[PDB]
């Protein structure tokens, strides 16, 4: 009925042990199945049974647990084990399957500050009616990073969006992107932008802003 | 050997429908139960429906119970997934997974998904805005207001890879698109947009 994984995220470095676990809220009947899942693929199961590995899948990856606790271990990181990793439960009746929510498998590695960036709305934009503010955060890590936006001083709520790429390919790091919307008459309204980003690399938050 | 091709996914309107299909092969499909399963933008694996073996018997989350009918066909080897009343929170990518052989209650073989997107969004092309004393400066595109998912961003045709950063599309309250491409620099620069929803084509000089 419910199947809770922890940790959310898992920080390792390659040639780590892996150890990922999965809890059932009851005794499963059937022992669990673990599925590997990449950005945008389809899953692939990796073990089914609990201990048992499906076709294809490498030594490297291991499973065990009965009753409530699962664990699905991967003895030596390679590169491509980096992903999302999901446990999953099913019964004969009812015959529904249930799901973990996910165990993201991250790379770990030393801290980056991000360095930013703040882009004022293009009058080309503004041409139309609406103001986009974005604010960038490049190359950082570790993932977690808090973004404050500021118009005048009034701490803004509500009305800004972000997007995080994927952690980059040969240097790991983490990237965001911040858009503020504004209709255009509240942007002119108003002189002082800011954005102000906080990340363990940085010693002290750092703003970008600018004038209108 | 055994592999599970899905069909039929696209963009609609809310209260409308779709037909799903998965195509297998590589085994005797009319032995296994196969099922339907869903993923939503950014969230997990949600089960769906199953239909028994011999189609006789079939069951449904109580989400799509109702709207939803699962069936297949042992002929031709296909599984099908018909939705009605589509609703905006349908929208994921839909998955058809095969009943395990060595364990039935684990899925050993998923096809590719098929995305089911119901909105009453236009499709329509992007608008491309320019994001324009340091040792590093930084620049990109706004490439604001599509529909639907994808579009393309290069930069000078391909020949610029290094230091950008083209992020994921985020889908505004409008139920349009919008999303950046950034470059840091430590020359001139165009990203190079496109949309093929809307044949839309913009090379757009920062």
């Amino acid at each position: 009925g419910q199947l809770t994984q922890s940790p959310a995220t898992l920080s390792l470095s390659p040639g780590e042990r892996a150890t990922l676990s999965c809890r059932a809220s009851q005794s499963v009947t059937n022992y669990l199945a673990w599925y590997q899942q990449k950005p945008g693929q389809a899953p692939r199961l990796l073990i089914y049974g609990a201990s048992n590995r499906a076709t294809g899948i490498p030594a490297r990856f291991s499973g065990s647990g009965s009753g409530t606790d699962f664990t699905l271990t991967i003895s030596s990181l390679e590169p491509e084990d980096f992903a999302v990793y999901y446990c999953q439960q099913r019964d004969n009746w009812p015959p529904d399957a249930t799901f973990g929510q996910g165990t993201k498998v991250e790379i770990k590695r030393t801290v980056a500050a991000p360095s930013v960036f703040i882009f004022p709305p293009s009058d080309e934009q503004l041409k139309s009616g609406t103001a986009s503010v974005v604010c960038l955060l490049n190359n950082f890590y570790p993932r977690e990073a808090k973004v404050q936006w500021k118009v005048d001083n009034a701490l803004q709520s509500g009305n800004s969006q972000e997007s995080v790429t994927e952690q980059d390919s040969k240097d790991s790091t983490y990237s965001l992107s911040s858009t503020l919307t504004l209709s255009k008459a509240d942007y002119e309204k108003h002189k002082v932008y800011a954005c102000e980003v906080t990340h363990q690399g940085l010693r002290s938050p750092v703003t970008k802003s600018f004038n209108r | 050997l055994i592999n599970l091709v899905e069909s039929g996914g696209g963009v609609v309107q809310p209260g409308r429908s779709l037909r799903l299909s998965c195509a297998a092969s590589g085994f005797t499909f009319s032995r296994y139960g196969m099922h339907w399963v869903r993923q939503a933008p950014g969230k997990g694996l949600e089960w769906v429906a199953v239909v028994s073996s011999d189609g006789r018997t079939t069951y449904y989350a109580d989400s799509v119970k109702g709207r939803f009918t699962i069936s297949r066909d042992n002929s031709k080897n296909t599984l099908y997934l018909q939705m009605n009343s589509l609703r905006a929170e349908d929208t994921a990518v839909f998955y058809c997974a095969k009943e395990g052989g060595d364990n039935k209650f684990s899925f050993d073989y998923w096809g590719q998904g098929t995305l089911v997107t119901v909105s009453s969004a236009s499709t329509k092309g992007p608008s491309v805005f320019p994001l324009a004393s340091e040792s590093t400066a930084a620049l990109g595109c706004l490439v604001k207001d599509y529909f639907p998912e994808p579009v393309t961003v290069s930069w000078n045709s391909g020949a610029l890879t290094s230091g950008v950063h083209t992020f994921p599309a985020v889908l505004q309250s409008s139920g349009l698109y919008s999303l950046s491409s950034v470059v840091t620099v430590p020359q001139t620069y165009t990203c190079n947009v496109d949309h093929k929803p809307s044949n839309t084509k913009v090379d757009k000089t920062v």
